[PDB]
């Protein structure tokens, strides 16, 4: 699901937690 | 009763840490500097889904309102 796979970038680049 | 308190202001701090190039908007270089600080080597592709995902404004940089907006519709804030 693209929209959820992109989604999950702005998820990520705050939720960068260490990891 | 957040009013004041509320999760505007980190999307506010998110929005300014973002906007490294001081554009008032954070636009796809702004992007990809954050990406590579973080360490995530994003290709323009990756950026221009991200871009497009929250640009309603068809000037390739993420307003606040958009801002605002993906980071409630992704529950970021």
């Amino acid at each position: 699901k693209k929209r959820e796979l992109i989604e999950s970038k702005w998820h990520r680049l705050l939720f960068h937690d260490k990891k | 009763g957040s009013g004041e308190r509320d999760s505007r202001e980190e999307i506010l701090k998110a929005f300014r840490l973002f906007d490294d190039d001081n554009s008032g908007t954070i636009t796809i270089k702004d992007l990809r500097r954050v990406a590579k600080e973080l360490g995530e080597n994003l290709t323009e592709e990756e950026l221009q889904e991200m871009i497009a995902e929250a640009d309603r404004n068809d000037d390739n940089e993420i307003d606040e309102d958009e801002f605002i907006r993906i980071m409630k519709k992704t529950s970021l804030f």
